[PDB]
């Protein structure tokens, strides 16, 4: 196991949550590493990316919702959940390269979420 | 006057032509094209 995802859970609406994932090298991390997420039903989605030129640019529509910081002694990655509602079942996975198409993505087993 | 007279030559003419070429007639190139997403304008592929 390199790499791993901490953090999660029950979403009471309205409520606040920590997520996380992780990387084994500092290379691996070099040079994109870009959040994302899935859903069932709802279009997968990525969530955040941090671009190896210093400067940070989320998807407008997603650059007013989510905020992503870096953190390299575990590795770790802080992702938040805020105000879910039933309409945003939403599966996460970790998964890197979405800028690059179905080419460059590297698929292993993540994990499964439910919100309801 | 009698004799034996060479008049000219006369060649079999060849009928339907062939051509034959070998087996292993591949690479997978729907592997380009039937990606299920392609990236951003600004991240252009060489699968070379
Ligand atoms: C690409 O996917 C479609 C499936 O609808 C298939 O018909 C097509 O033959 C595929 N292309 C190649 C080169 O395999």
């Amino acid at each position: 196991v390199q790499l791993v995802e901490s953090g999660g859970g029950l979403v009471q609406p309205g409520g606040s949550l920590r997520l996380s994932c992780a990387a084994s090298d500092s290379s691996f991390y070099d040079y994109e590493m870009s959040w994302v997420r899935q859903a069932p039903g709802k279009a997968q989605e990525w969530i955040g990316s941090m671009y190896p030129s210093g400067r940070t640019y989320i998807n407008p529509s997603l650059k007013s919702l989510v905020t992503i910081s870096r953190d390299n002694s575990k590795n770790t990655l802080y992702l938040q959940l805020n105000s879910l509602r039933a309409e945003d079942t939403a599966m996460y996975y970790c998964v890197s390269n979405w800028a690059s198409g179905s080419t460059g993505d590297y698929w292993g087993q993540g994990t499964l979420v439910t919100v309801s | 006057e009698k004799g034996i007279y060479q008049t000219s030559n006369f060649r079999v003419q060849p009928t339907e032509s062939i051509v034959r070429f070998p087996n292993i007639t591949n690479c997978p190139f729907g592997e380009v094209f039937n990606a299920t997403r392609f990236a951003s304008v600004y991240a252009w592929n060489r699968k070379r």
